[PDB]
């Protein structure tokens, strides 16, 4: 039947700065004339529901993107992985790193 | 803020809730032709409506705008078919009598019933059956009864209704700032953009001339064929001075003489190429001739199909009560989809019409990143002609021997040759001398140069010269030929053919250049030409963004329609018509008539 329960910021003032976001919903004025939060001449919504469809093509059905951002700041660090750790012998002569 | 600007932000928002609404209507007609249920209907209907209802105020915002300093050339362009008054300029009641007479028009035409003199309660309509008779049959008075009833039971009634709708349409042409119909018409063929590749209404007028003068001794010596033909047919019905009459063409308007190429087969003995019985015995069904079709375009260079349409669209065969009409057709219903609508069986015709309707789906695909109101050929030709190129091109001897159905020691000669080229001629060229006068005839009557009294002899006469048709029957005032027409009784244009006959030639030419192939043009092959493939898409790709004359700049190196293509593919069949009747004179006079 249609998922619109996905929308998209479709008109804004400017661009945006990188790690911010912005969930402001007001009426977008593209003359020179207040709108009085009317969708008038030159007043859109600058968010946009999505039209995703089962038919539709390749590139249009539904995807999910998500991010992960890595930082080293001077606090210690503490995400990483597991270091696998190998068998233990005894009685002969090696090197060990415990 | 500049006005620029504004039209952007307007434009943007209105594609993106037009796309959705556009798909949704697609699908929806996809739906009712797929099942053909009572429910289906009223589901088209809402959701057919709405797109009207949405785009009526669309349109009616685009007006505020100042449509004369938008730049860049897309903006303003992209704008100007929304800044399309429609047919709002007159009031409500001349809009919905009008609307009222091209319903009650169509209803009237497609409901033609003449009943024969012998059983006047049972009577015969264009279906099969009245039309099978008039085409497939030997007797002569009883063709020319039926083309009587034919032109007196449905032409009678249509002639104040057509006095009154071309003064209308006119009117209404006028209050959009159009003093002509045709002028409306050719509107399609008139850009005023980039320097130098500019075009005018009025140009293609005398382009349409000036192009078919060039082939004027070719239709002559065709038709001087075609009377040595009606010699050795019927006699004492043609005379050698003059031309064959309307209900002698083979059709009930003479669009087409593949009726008549039985009439006029060449040698007789040498038979056409067909291997729908080795189709057969390999076991072809559907689907292996739409893989080897898509193999063929892969070959070209087009690109791979996605998937979605083996599925969603429909094939072949829906059997049961689960009917579907399917006339075949290629359906862009938009957001990344695109499907088949057919009735696939074994035979060479179905073959063909795939390859046009793929090849349809696959130009639908080249300019599917375009924005909506670009998603279009430059012209109402182009479209038609790269559909009908791969069909054209496919049907070469060495492509069916290629494709494991031809015998691999299978040699062709000059009769099947002459054969199969004097058949191409018969149904391509055979309508264009008709097309022309067609539209010369509704160009002029929009115009106004002829009265109302002076309709239906200028219209005869000109046949008579231009064509070479006379009367089996006279006919005066009373009846309307062009009103039995199906692109006259239900407004569509008649000049998109005659374009698209030219512009697939020329394509089709070009890539015989450009394809590495010696020898005749009719045996010219564009498969395993990736060059070729790309050079097509080249100018597939650029849609309605660009004009038709620098669309007409990649395919060939002549901006202008040129038409050598139609001349270099017949050559040696032209050369077969000028050695072969020495002693008959081409060309008719006037002056004969079989009933004076």
């Amino acid at each position: 039947g249609g998922n619109y329960n996905y929308r998209y910021r479709l008109f804004r003032k400017s661009n945006l700065k990188p790690f911010e976001r912005d969930i402001s919903t007001e009426i977008y004025q593209a003359g020179s004339t207040p709108c009085n939060g009317v969708q008038g001449f030159n007043c859109y919504f600058p968010l946009q529901s999505y039209g995703f469809q089962p038919t539709n093509g390749v590139g249009y059905q539904p995807y999910r993107v998500v991010v992960l951002s890595f930082e080293l700041l001077h606090a210690p660090a503490t995400v990483c992985g597991p270091k696998k750790s190998t068998n233990l012998v005894k009685n002969k002569c090696v090197n060990f790193n415990f | 803020s500049t006005i620029e600007e504004q039209a952007k932000t307007f434009l943007d928002k209105f594609n993106h809730e037009a796309e959705d609404l556009f798909y949704q209507s697609s699908l929806a007609s996809w739906n009712y032709n797929t099942n053909i249920t009572e429910e289906n209907v009223q589901n088209m209907n809402n959701a057919g409506d709405k797109w009207s209802a949405f785009l009526k105020e669309q349109s009616t915002l685009a007006q505020m705008y100042p449509l004369q300093e938008i730049q860049n050339l897309t903006v303003k362009l992209q704008l100007q078919a929304l800044q399309q008054n429609g047919s709002s300029v007159l009031s409500e009641d001349k809009s919905k009598r009008l609307n009222t007479i091209l319903n009650t028009m169509s209803t009237i035409y497609s409901t033609g019933k003449v009943c024969n003199p012998d059983n006047p309660q049972e009577c015969l309509l264009l279906e099969p059956g009245l039309n099978e008779i008039m085409a497939n049959s030997l007797d002569y008075n009883e063709r020319l009864w039926a083309w009587e009833s034919w032109r007196s039971e449905v032409g009678k009634q249509l002639r104040p209704l057509y006095e009154e709708y071309v003064v209308l349409k006119n009117e209404m042409a006028r209050a959009n700032h159009y003093e002509d119909y045709g002028d409306y018409w050719r509107g399609d063929y008139e850009v005023n953009g980039v320097d130098g590749y500019d075009y005018s209404r009025g140009q293609l007028i005398e382009d349409v001339e000036h192009t078919f003068e060039e082939i004027k001794p070719l239709y002559e010596h065709l038709h001087a064929y075609v009377r040595a033909k009606l010699m050795n047919a019927y006699p004492s019905y043609i005379s050698p001075i003059g031309c064959l009459p309307a209900h002698l063409l083979g059709d009930m308007w003479g669009r087409f003489w593949t009726n008549l190429y039985s009439l006029t087969v060449p040698f007789g003995q040498k038979p056409n190429i067909d291997v729908t019985d080795a189709m057969v015995d390999q076991a072809w069904d559907a689907q292996r001739i739409f893989k080897e079709a898509e193999k063929f375009f892969v070959s070209v260079g087009l690109p791979n199909m996605t998937q979605g349409f083996w599925e969603n669209s429909m094939l072949t065969d829906p059997g049961n009560v689960q009917k579907a009409v399917c006339h075949p057709t290629a359906w862009d219903l938009g957001k990344g989809d695109f499907r088949i609508l057919m009735c696939t069986k074994v035979t060479m015709d179905d073959f063909l019409t795939a390859h046009h309707e793929m090849g349809h789906i696959q130009y639908d695909m080249a300019y599917a990143a375009q924005p909506f109101l670009l998603r279009n050929g430059a012209n109402e030709g182009f479209h038609e002609a790269v559909g009908e190129i791969m069909s054209l091109s496919a049907a070469t001897p060495k492509h069916l021997k290629s494709i494991g159905l031809l015998s691999p020691d299978f040699q062709e000669d000059n009769e099947t040759e002459i054969n199969f080229l004097l058949k191409q001629a018969l149904t391509i060229v055979g309508t264009l001398p008709f097309t022309y006068m067609l539209e010369k005839w509704r160009w002029m009557v929009f115009k106004g140069e002829i009265p109302k009294d002076q309709w239906m002899k200028k219209w005869w006469e000109m046949k008579r010269e231009i064509v070479g048709v006379v009367e089996p029957v006279p006919h005066d005032e009373t009846y309307c030929d062009p009103a039995s027409l199906f692109h006259v009784s239900n407004d569509y244009s008649f000049i998109r053919y005659y374009t698209r006959t030219l512009y697939q030639f020329q394509f089709q030419e070009a890539l015989c250049q450009a394809a590495k192939h010696e020898g005749p043009l009719h045996k010219c092959d564009i498969s395993n030409s990736t060059e070729a493939g790309q050079k097509l898409f080249n100018m597939l790709r650029l849609g309605k963004s660009e004009p038709w004359t620098l669309a007409l700049e990649n395919v060939v190196g002549a901006k202008n329609m040129n038409v050598r293509p139609l001349l270099n593919y017949f050559e040696p069949l032209f050369t077969w018509l000028k050695d072969q009747n020495k002693n008959s004179f081409v060309g008719w006079s006037t002056d004969w008539s079989p009933y004076a």
